[PDB]
Order: C-alpha cells, then structure tokens, then sequence
RNA sequence: GAUGCAGUGUACCCGCGGCUAGACGGAAAGACCCCGUGAACCUUUACUGCAGCUUGACACUGAACUUUGAUUGAGGUUCUAACUCUGUCCCGUGAUCCGGGACGAGGACCGUGUCUGGUGGGUAGUUUGACUGGGGCGGUCUCCUCCUAAAGAGUAACGGAGGAGUACGAAGGUGCGCUCAGCGUGGUCGGAAAUCACGCGUAGAGUAUAAAGGCAAAAGCGCGCUUAACUGCGAGACCCACAAGUCGAGCAGGUACGAAAGUAGGUCUUAGUGAUCCGGUGGUUCUGUAUGGAAGGGCCAUCGCUCAACGGAUAAAAG
RNA sequence: AUAGCACUCUGCAAACACGAAAGUGGACGUAUAGGGUGUGAUGCCUGCCCGGUGCUGGAAGGUUAAUUGAUGGGGUUAGCGUAAGCGAAGCUCUUGAUCGAAGCCCCAGUAAACGGCGCCUAAGGUAGCGAAAUUCCUUGUCGGG
RNA sequence: GAACCCACUGUCGUUGAAAAGCCAGGGGAUGACUUGUGGAUAGGGGUGAAAGGCUAAUCAAGCCUGGUGAUAGCUGGUUCUCCCCGAAAGCUAUUUAGGUAGCGCCUCGGACGAAUACCAUAGGGGGUAGAGCACUGUUUCGGCACCGAUGCAAACUCCGAAUACCUAUGAGUACUAUCCGGGAGACAGACUGCGGGUGCUAACGUCCGUAGUCAAGAG
RNA sequence: UAUAAUGGGUCAGCGACUUAUAUUCAGUAGCGAGGUUAACCGUAUAGGGGAGCCGUAGAGAAAUCGAGUCUUAAUAGGGCG
C-alpha cells in the first residue's frame, strides 16, 4: 500500500541565547521564545513575536516574582 | 477572490498605495486618507 | 588564446575598491504581499560573499 | 567554471542592473603630481597628451588632487577640483 | 563451499593403460536483471519541421456584347491573337526525336512563378523525471504543529498523528469600560435544551483557522473617535554553505486617540507561498550615437501566464 | 501463393508508378480492359447496427489567410504673442472599419469500408458450431476402447 | 521410376575430408520445370509466391575512404630514491542519488601573539532517567452522573536528578587560538559498547545520537 | 581478499601529464612613484621605435563630484572609501 505520514517542518532554533550572569549591550537578544515563558523586566522589551531584548548595558538576572510566580529576566545598570 | 486594487493620491503627484479588497462586502470604491511624500502632507487616496 | 569574460556575470557584478557589488533580488514584480521594512531593506546594493568571491573573480578576468 | 551541480548559478539568480555610458570612456582622469611630466608651463589636453599622461583618443580631463606639485602651471581647458585649484594657486600657477 | 590457514590422520621415489568426482576446469569484458540525463530500428490522436496534395490573391492575361449592385463592383453569352495538343499534311530528311510552315480541336480556361489558409507517421530530428530494503505497479516531491530527539541547538527511515496554497477597512490604532463556563433553587404555551432573579465552588469558556507555547496591564468581550495598514532611516543582536530569513531601542517629518504621562511602522506567535529572463503600467534634476528633439535604454513604485517535480533543463515532448 | 468470389478507382494526354525535368512503363492496351484491397476449389450459405472514424453528395446558415484599406492616437516642423506654453501644412511612427475562400460546423447515403453486437443503447447474435488450434475452475460429467 | 533439381528423418563429424559435409533412407521428375552465355535494377535504395528473406562466407539499413584523434559523469593502466605532516566516507542543493558545487575535515606560506585547551571555584536555564495521578486518556473492586481504595501512558505532568551546555576568575602543564592567501583529496563506510525507532526484544538486517578500533596500524 | 573476485606463459625492445597562447599566485633579478615596449627598421641577440599597457583615487545606474561621495527635505543617521 502506502504511507499518510512522513511530513515534518524545518527547524526554528528557538531558546535562551544569554544566560544568567553574562554581560549584554543594548539591543541583545535574550530568549527566543513561541510564547511568554519569560517576562520583561527592568530594561528588557518584548517584541511583536515574544522575544526579549536587551534595552540597555548591563548583566542579566533571572528571578521568581509575582503572585503567579511568572519568571522574569531583567538587565542590572 | 480578494481583488488587488491601488489608491492613487488625489493632489495628482502620481503617487500610489496597493492593497486588497473584497468586491461582495465592498462593491463601491475605497478613499482613506494617508501620507504623500512628494507634498510631505496627508491628502485623500482615492482607489483606481 | 585571450581569456574571455562571462558577459552574463559581468551584466550583474561591478568593480569596487576592496571587492564587488551588487543587487538584491525578490524585488521584480510579486510586491504588494512584502511589508514595508522588506521593501526598504532589500533596496540598495550589498557586497558579495567570500565564498562566491572566487568565483566571480574566475568569471571576470578583466573586471 | 560557474557551474555548480544544477542549481540556479549565482550569475544567473541575480538580476542585471546598470546602463554603461559611453562619455565615461572618452572622460580622463589626471593626478596633481603628474603634472610634472609635463615640459613648460603650459598645461592642455594636448599637451598632456604629448606627456603621455593621458591617451590620444580622449576628449577632456579632470585634475584632482593626489600628491604635489612644485612648479608654476598656468592651466587651460583643463577641469580642476577646488583642491587642485587651491594647490595650484599655491603654487604660483594661474586658470585660464 | 580450502592442495596451500589451525588441529589431527595417513603417506618410500618415478612411469604406462583407463576414468571423470574436484581444481568455483577451458572457451566468449553475461544475452537474464539494474544503471548511463548511451545507440539503433518500429508505432501513434507524444513535440517539432519538411515533401506531396488542396484553397484563395497578384503575374503571365486579351476583345465585343449583355444584365445587376454603389465615376466604380459582380455575373452571363460570344470572339481570337497570348497559350495547350502524347491530332493530320509539307520541308530540314535517307528519321515515331526535334525545329519551322499549313490546317484542325481547344482557349483567356487549363497550366507555371511569388505570397497565403488547411491537411499531412509519407519522410526527418528528438523527447518520454527522481525516490524506492532489485525493478515495475502503488505512494510521495513545497510550507506549518507534536513525538521519535537520549532536560542548550541540531539530528534519519516508504517511522507515528494532524494542518496549509486563506480570511479581515474592521476581525487594524487609540480612550474608556466588562469577565467566562458548569452547577442549585422559582417562574408564560418554554421542556434534556430557549429569555430572566439569587446562591455554592471554580478557569474546566474564548481567543477567524491545525497543534504547541501563551493569554488579568487579560492577548478574551463592548462602545466613541479614527487610518501609524505612514514617509526617510536605524545602534545592536538571532539564524544561516550561498541565494535567503527574523527581532529591534532611538532620530527627523506629517497623523489619530487621550486632560496627561503616553500609545500606534497592521492582526497573540509560529503555515497562506515562486528566484532569474521576457513583457505591461505611473513617475523620473539620469541617459539618449553630428546638433535640437523624439524613439530606445537606466532608476524608483507596481502588475501578469507558467515553473506544486514547488533552487524553477528551452514557459514546446508519448510508446 | 493459387484458380474462383466480392468491393472500389480509371473515358484515355486514363488511373497508377519511376524521375529534379525531359520523359518512360501501364500499352503500340481502351471498361469483357487496367490499378488497388480483402477472401480463397467446391456444396448450403453469409444475421442485426450508419451511433464513432473514414469515404460520397448537398447545403451555403456561421468563422478568417494573404491582399486591401476608413478611421484613431503620437514625433517633428510653421505663425502669432513683454507675458498665456499656445500650436498648423508636409514628412513620418503606430491602430485596424470593410472585402476575402477553403477548412471547420450542419444534413443525407455507405459495413464482402475500419468497426460494434447490454434500467440502458447505434443494436444487444439468424443459421451453424461448442471443455472445440478458443474452457480458468478442469484430469467438468456419461458411453466406448 | 534413372539422369537433373531438392532437402523430410536418423547416425557420425563439431581444433571436421568440409567456415554447413558424408552414409542409409526421402520429395519433384512435360513443367508455376531445370540449366549455359550475355545484359538491366544500387543502400533509406534495389529485389522479394513475404522468412525482415537476399543484395560477393558481412544486412532492422552493404563495403571503402574522408569529417576523425567523434563523444564516453564509464572500466582499465600510469615507470628512480629519501625526509616531514597527514584526511574523509558528513550538512546543504541538484533531470540528483556510483557525478558535481559551497561549507565541514588535510597540507604549505604570511600577520598575530595566550586572546586557546585541561582542571578548580562562582553564577545560570531546563523537563530527560526516575517517580506521580493534580490536567488528558485509560483500568479493576466497592458505596450512593459522584465518592473510597487500585494500576497504567512516546505524542499526560503536582514533581524532578546525574551528565551535558553557556559566562567569569584562578594555579600549573602545554606554541594554543583567530585572520589572509597557494594546493588538495573526499561527499559507497564496517564492527563493537551505550540510548532508541523499525523488525519477531530475528538477522554478519535497517535507520539515527554518542564513544572506541579498522579503514590508513605491525607486535 | 590466501581468497574459489580482475590481469599477467616467459624474456628483450617500444608504451601514458605534453606544447602554444592568456591570466592569478609564489620565488628570484633589474629599476623604482614609476615600470615597460609591440609591429617594424636594422650587415640584425646590439642600437632605434613611446602608439599602447599596468600602477599612482574613490563614490555613484548615470549626469556629476572628488579625499570624498551616494541615499534624504536633513551640514541627521547610515553604505562604500
């Protein structure tokens, strides 16, 4: 006979690009992410796509806040 | 079928926008106001 | 005999200081889909690549 | 050469641009410093041409400045940028 | 699939007659099978051309009478001089060829040249994809989502399971405002199930479409005003053999909403798509072959048929 | 292959074949003769279908090839005007009004033309034969040997 | 039924007496018969009582010369010596799959100077092994669609390691790391251990990740 | 691959990376911001012959400008130098 499968879509690379502790200039990409496993914080922008970037010079730090407990990068000055 | 249509400036510069539309829910013709470069001012874009 | 040069090529690339120019393409006629960044973007002349270098240079004796 | 393996060449998946002009290739292009192959104080196209700075088929040309000059030059028909007119001034030469 | 390797058994050295179990014995770079973008010949409603036949216009190609249509067009009846005779007679001539002369039968027909529509396997050059647990038949060729995938990325099989080749001038922008769904009690023809009052727990509803990742400042729902579904850019980074692709603070100019800080360069995101050549449209301080123009070309914006075998042998093709 | 049979073409400068032409065979023949096609002495015979393709005849109702050429737009050029960027004759680039046959469409005949012979079609096998050079099951079943 | 013409059966021969014959039988033998001399038809042509038969031991297009040294991603072969370094059988695309191009891997020259590696310490994200029923699905026994015990899951998760990966600092031991350029080869891999799909928890089977060896390495 | 996969009965002789032109790189030599002739003449490897080529400046499709230039309204920003 035959086979109804054997179909699957090219790769995204998708992924913390920058972890913890390291130092990022301005308009650095963090996390490209499908949807919102991380949330902006201080000095980071969300794009149209969900991604995160660095809006300012610093190091980056990863926390637990909230009452959802939504995690969180931010960019310390 | 989406129809593709063009807005031409009404000040005449020559100057035009494209886009699409759906000729049942818009039998008539399209006029929006935007941008014309070549005046650097808003104006009416009538569809062609 | 004189070497001779890949007319076609020669119609696409042109001679800079340090290497070659040339254009982009996806811009003819299919347009109106394409954002606005796209259309800027892909607008202008770029460099070509050091793998594609050798080549030209191989279709383009003189040039 | 350019042939690799089927696909599309890179010649060939790149659109063609640009028109050539033909004025371009009558135009000649002069350095400040050569000017001192030149015997006199006269500088023209001919006699340019009779310095064998610029080649015998060509209709005008353009100074520009590039190195330096020491002597005097009195310069007729000759286009100069304001950086060479600045330095042949310098110099002690006169235009036209 | 061992005279030649390991272990072991047997076996003094050399002929003649006979035999064919083995030396994957000799002989012929397998004809069966598959491949090469190899060959030949044959077939046809495969592609493309030509010979042949066939239609019409002009030329060779004339005259006199006749009727009818808008000075001119089309028919009909006659005529002889162009032209036909593989018809008779005369001569070159001793001759079934040929040439000239006389007559006869035809005659502006037939036939030939140029152009042009149709037919055309008679003939000619060619084409007729790849993957594939051999080949054929069957199925698939591009894009998106989950697993395989071994807790960064990536990772194969004709492995498992599903979607795409769109939709929308509001389903976009902004100001303000509101939360779903299921349950338990009473009521009009209304009850498993219609509209409506209150109460207990609780996101189990929804988000144009498949799934995953998300969604309270809700990204879900409603109203008023509107066109930022802008122009010129762009520090910096992600991904990548190339061609390609993706995110983005901020600057200048006009704009909508809001009292204001401010928000807006389309839509919660990830599929809805096609390079180059040729051709079309609008603008262009460019170019434009002696000069002034124009034609043509370049540049900016945009459009069309095909390439789904979806990096697209020449937009033409079977056995 | 064959004698026999049938279909079809050819009125003579015949059809047909060869050749580039001239010409040659057919034939020093003339439809009872010549060419092509199928069947195949002989006896009894040779059913139905013209829907498809082909061939034959007619219609002339529709379509356009060359050719022809009405009109339409554009380039340049003349002449007025301080000033409006107005704007002709000629030359020349382009457009395609109309005329125009065949073919094709349409109607009828043709099967000893190619062909077909299950509620539907053109119509669903007349004689004759039949596990037969044709039968898979099949070494079908009964009789003889 | 002799001569003459032919070739139905069988034996022998098959490096033969013979590049098609001999022996014993066999068919026609007044005819559409056999045969001598001379002549005509020439290669996409001729001739054919039709086998693609014959056309000088050659025929699905004769032979000779010329184009001509045709093309061949195919098979084969490629000759003296010594020293140094030393691969790959992968990704992407392809009228592509036993070819080729870019990248990855090799070598040589120039610039460069620890910016590199191993280990230790510090910081960081995860959703795999395991486990679990709080979502989805499925399973058994009980009491009033619900509840109490109970089991399972690549495409379920309230949870969740060891390893692996990224950044910074540091001792020691190591000429490391990056850029430009000249020259390549290679893109048919095999077995074994570990984690898996496929198959029968079969295959010296097949397809992936990861490490060792062979390939290219003797003792 | 000892393979029962291919080739060679043996010896002597012959038998396969060339030549012309153009271009890029490396080594070496002359000259040096300059270098160098071609055809041709020439009792001719000499001497003459400077037309021509390369380098000395880029940007831009082009007009054009020029240590700057293209894009833009922009002496913003950005690309190439």
């Amino acid at each position: 006979g035959s086979t109804k499968n054997g179909r699957d879509s090219n790769p995204k690379m998708l992924g913390v690009k920058v972890y913890g502790g390291q130092t990022v200039t301005a308009g650095n990409i963090i996390v490209r992410q499908r949807g919102t496993e991380f949330h902006a914080g201080a000095n980071v922008g969300m794009g149209r796509d969900h991604t995160l970037f660095a809006t300012a010079d610093g190091v980056v730090k990863f926390e637990v806040k909230g009452q959802f407990g939504r995690r969180y990068v931010k960019v310390e000055t | 079928m989406r129809d593709k249509i063009r807005l031409v400036s009404s000040a005449g510069t020559g100057y035009f926008y494209t886009t699409t539309k759906n000729k049942r829910t818009m039998p008539e013709k399209m006029e929006i106001k935007k941008f014309d470069p070549k005046i650097r001012q808003h104006v009416i874009f009538k569809e062609a | 005999a004189k070497l001779k040069t890949r007319r076609g090529a020669a119609k696409r690339f042109k001679a800079t200081a340090n290497g070659f120019k040339r254009k982009q393409a996806f811009k003819r006629h299919i347009l109106t889909k394409k954002s606005a960044k796209r259309i800027r973007q892909l607008r202008g002349c770029v460099m070509v690549h050091v793998s594609d270098v050798a080549s030209v240079r191989r279709m383009c004796p003189y040039i | 050469p350019g042939f690799e393996g089927g696909q599309t060449a890179i010649y060939r998946r790149l659109p063609k641009f640009g028109f050539t002009s033909q004025i371009a290739l009558k135009t000649a292009e002069v350095r400040l410093s050569e000017l001192s192959k030149v015997e006199g104080d006269i500088v023209s196209l001919e006699t340019l041409k009779a310095a064998n700075v610029v080649r015998r088929d060509q209709i005008r040309a353009r100074i520009v400045l590039s190195g330096e000059i020491t002597r005097a030059f009195t310069v007729q028909g000759v286009a100069l940028t304001k950086g060479a007119k600045a330095a042949i001034e310098a110099a002690g030469g006169k235009v036209e």
